[PDB]
């Protein structure tokens, strides 16, 4: 939200003797403590932060002085004359008393005319409105160069929908606009993508399990339509012989036939076809049977070759082939993919291959993947083309199995039981291959491809029994989409939205943070304990009052259990030294230009970096504009008097000193410190001293004390004064003249000019180019 | 009548922004095209602050 | 001479209804012509002063 | 609905294409209608007529 602001912020301050003879004008911008032997640009920054905050400038902001204006009774008169900034009446009333002094006659009617015009706002090609005041020149510079900056990011509503076209979702409402908001709409977005890969790559396990987390929560809820477990078991029963008197291999396969855990397996099955890589595995019993072989044949069939890793696709087929080819588990631990796919197929059995799902490819972008093109698998191994299963000899596959004779020579029971139970799961399969596509689609809408490319399950927590797997697809259900459904992940693709974009902004910070603070580290102790405890403040001061890191962040860092400082510090020493591009926000960039200006013009903040003391006896020049009596300015330091250069010291050497009378009864220029100051232009005449000593000599080191000026204004004819000043003051301290300090003569200087945006323009809150369908 | 409900008293409003409030708030007397309902966002970014 | 567009016709409106308040007709139909042209917005009061 | 399909596997199919499979499923609502345009004319009575 932008906030408008309706004045220009000036600090002109007009600063007049009760003579009227000399007045002057003053920029207050404060003092600001600095302090020596510490970096200045750090110090800077911090006094930067507390400058923008004093002008209204840091939030982002437009500006709204256009309408500040007046006119005048004159009929001729057209001009709007602006009311901000110093206002001509003072500098005329300034003006009228200084030249009451010199026994002038007052500014005459075409003289004031000429004065109370000066300020004034015109209108601008485009329809800007140029305002013209007076103001000082920091002020100026900094609301100037803050004003581009926040105007870059400033763009017209159809350029927004234009950047944004590419992901909009085809069965979203299109949103209408007002036809204002079309001619004059204006939207202010950040548009830069922050890659949230640090953290993924970091911390692989915790992100995933993160995500993994909320996504099957998500699913586990999604409403189904299921057949009866015991109709399909009266059909299975009767397909094959079953009977309840004589123990057979039908019976072993249905008897374990749960649904309990059905959501967790549609869940994982969601899981599996929407990420890249994402592996599961089964723990089969120490003594297989044909519930094992049943669940591995589901799992090489149904799921994906990329979710079955190498070693699972192993496993597999060792318990397979103990199961139907007489032999034990310590036999196969030794033999490969080839010979356990020989020994299997010899027997008879054909399903020992694992197939590849088939991608299908996003209708719209995937979000925060700007150009890009995303993908996912479909379910159960089924071209979406040929709507069936990839291997096209399934069928005749399972005919094999009927006909082969698997643990016994004599008798189909296993055969025949096994190759039922494939063709009810297959059509299940391919009867409800559909809904479960649509589901995998939808969900895989709200992962960017950072994360579809990048997560992984290392930490085994999802995986499916073999008893799971058997009942799930023997009885698969259907899944049906319903309107809360819908909603529901309406509202959650908002929330993971909203939690993508902290998280860019949490990771950007950490970057600029660790970058800023944390330097390059070394095999020699000391540097480990300086690393150490520079740390732990890091830590302590960015966790205390409002944390910088947003608690989504905190939360994926903690679930592998720290105590929320320890992740975060963790994560912190990992990315010391990185190379990961970093976006110059315009924020960052209006601090440097503050903190710059800082280092720069130091007499605008309170605070030189040399001063000079010498005894009274020795003339020096001195800034004679502004009239001070004695005035401890100069226009710059001397570098050479009475024909000799002034002598320079550090304050190092000087406070180490132990001869310092000899060296002060010539005086001498201090330096290599930041000297920081004060003063009190009082109005009237009087004798200039300072509040306290200059020196202070113990016998540890010798100090400067504090400096505060107090100014008197002068008058030439005045022997007291004169006196007074020649002969009780014996030293003086000369520091060169601040910037800030102006002469009311050339007051044509604090003329500037500030443009505000045209009125018309009318700023859409909400840019979302679409309405939700229900 | 040329209006059953008027877009807006063409006296209250002082710019822009007040028009498009007022047309907001008198479209439900109107035949939309589309009948506002909550708006679904695909974009949103947050820039780091002071 | 000052002020907006918006406000200029505003005003100038309620200046035909203090003048011509004998005869409310004249102040109705333009505020009926107001109406119409104030949908478009700053570009639309323009127009009416066309 | 009627062919077993997906938004996303459809997404690139023209019109024929899509005409097509829907017709070799026995679906024969597959075109758009125009509609005959009716001739009329408001009666003059003391106005110009339309």
């Amino acid at each position: 939200e932008l906030i408008k602001v309706p004045t220009i912020p000036h600090n002109l301050v007009l600063i007049q003797s009760d003579n009227g003879k000399h007045a002057l004008i003053k920029e207050d911008l404060g003092q600001w403590p600095v302090e020596t032997g510490i970096s200045l640009v750090n110090q800077a920054g911090v006094f930067a932060v507390q400058l923008a905050n004093k002008l209204g400038i840091d939030k982002p902001f437009v500006l709204d002085a256009g309408s500040n204006y007046f006119t005048d009774t004159s009929f001729i008169d057209t001009r709007k004359y602006c009311t901000d900034g110093l206002s001509p009446r003072e500098i005329q009333k300034a003006l009228n008393r200084q030249r009451a002094y010199y026994d002038r006659p007052e500014l005459t009617i075409s003289e004031n005319k000429t004065l109370l015009s000066q300020s004034i706002i015109y209108p601008d090609a485009d329809g800007n409105d140029v305002s013209i005041i007076f103001s000082g020149a920091m002020s100026h510079a900094i609301f100037t160069y803050a004003q581009s900056q926040w105007n870059k990011n400033i763009i017209k509503l159809d350029d927004y929908i234009r950047e944004i076209t590419l992901t909009v979702p085809k069965q979203y409402r299109p949103r209408r606009f007002k036809e204002i908001e079309h001619t004059h709409g204006y939207v202010y977005r950040e548009l830069n993508q922050g890659s949230l890969l640090p953290l993924v790559d970091a911390n692989l396990k915790e992100s995933s399990s993160y995500y993994f987390k909320k996504l099957m929560s998500s699913i586990s809820n999604v409403p189904v339509d299921a057949r009866t477990l015991q109709s399909a078991t009266a059909a299975l029963a009767a397909d094959t012989g079953q009977a309840v008197n004589r123990a057979q291999h039908v019976s072993m396969l249905t008897n374990r036939l749960t649904t309990a855990n059905a959501p967790t397996v549609r869940a994982i099955t969601v899981l599996t076809c929407m990420f890249k890589q994402f592996r599961i595995g089964m723990t089969y019993a120490l003594d297989p049977n044909i519930m094992d072989v049943a669940a591995a044949t589901c799992m090489l069939l149904f799921r994906p070759a990329q979710s079955i890793s190498d070693e699972q696709y192993r496993y597999c087929l060792q318990t397979m082939a103990v199961f139907l080819t007489n032999t034990t588990y310590d036999i196969v631990n030794n033999d490969t993919i080839d010979v356990l796919k020989m020994k299997l197929r010899n027997q008879g059995w054909p399903f020992v291959e694992r197939y590849n799902a088939v991608e299908i490819d996003m209708s719209v972008e995937p979000l925060r993947s700007p150009g890009q093109v995303g993908r996912y698998y479909n379910p159960f191994n089924i071209d979406p083309l040929t709507k069936k299963h990839v291997e096209d000899r399934l069928e005749e596959f399972i005919n094999q199995v009927q006909v082969g004779r698997f643990r016994n020579a004599s008798g189909n029971a296993v055969g025949t039981t096994l190759a039922a139970f494939l063709r009810a799961c297959r059509d299940k399969t391919s009867a409800n291959w559909r809904g479960y596509s649509v589901l995998v689609s939808r969900y895989r809408s709200l992962i960017p491809n950072e994360l579809f490319e990048s997560l992984r399950n290392i930490s085994g927590e999802y995986n499916i029994n073999p008893q799971d797997e058997h009942s799930f697809f023997f009885a698969l259900a259907q899944i049906n989409a319903d309107d809360e459904f819908i909603g529901a992940i309406d509202k959650e693709s908002a929330e993971y939205l909203d939690e993508y974009a902290t998280l860019a902004r949490d990771i950007s910070n950490s970057l600029t943070l660790v970058k800023a603070a944390f330097g390059p580290l070394e095999r020699t102790s000391g540097s480990i304990i300086n690393h150490a405890n520079n740390l732990n403040k890091v830590i302590n001061h960015v966790f205390a009052d409002k944390p910088l890191i947003s608690e989504t962040m905190l939360k994926i860092l903690t679930i592998d259990g720290t105590t929320g400082k320890d992740g975060y510090r963790n994560w912190l020493d990992k990315l010391v030294g990185h190379n990961y591009p970093v976006y110059v926000e315009p924020v960052v960039n209006i601090m440097n230009f503050i903190s710059a200006r800082f280092v720069a013009d130091s007499s605008y903040f309170g605070y030189t970096n040399e001063i000079m003391i010498m005894p009274n006896h020795i003339n020096v020049p001195v800034d004679d504009r502004f009239g001070f009596r004695d005035s401890p300015f100069c226009t710059s330091l001397p570098r050479t008097i009475m024909g000799n250069d002034v002598r320079r010291i550090s304050y190092n050497v000087f406070s180490m000193m132990e001869d310092i009378d000899d060296v002060i009864s010539e005086g001498f220029i201090l330096y290599d410190a930041y000297f920081n100051f004060s003063y009190d232009i009082m109005t009237t005449d009087g004798v200039t001293r300072l509040k306290e000593d200059i020196l202070i000599v113990t016998d540890t080191g010798n100090d400067i004390k504090p400096i505060h000026f107090y100014i008197y204004f002068e008058n030439r004819n005045d022997k007291k004064l004169r006196y007074e000043s020649k002969m009780n003051v014996s030293y003086r301290l000369y520091i060169k003249t601040p910037a800030c300090l102006l002469p009311l003569s050339d007051y044509m200087r604090a003329q500037h000019d500030y443009v505000s945006p045209s009125s018309s323009r009318v700023y859409i809150k909400d840019p979302a180019v679409v309405y939700t369908r229900s | 009548k040329l209006f059953e409900t008027s877009p807006f008293d063409p006296l209250t409003i002082k710019n822009n922004q007040d028009v498009v409030d007022k047309l907001y708030a008198t479209q439900s007397s109107s035949i939309q095209e589309v009948v506002p309902t909550k708006t679904f966002a695909t974009e949103l970014q947050f820039g780091v602050t002071s």
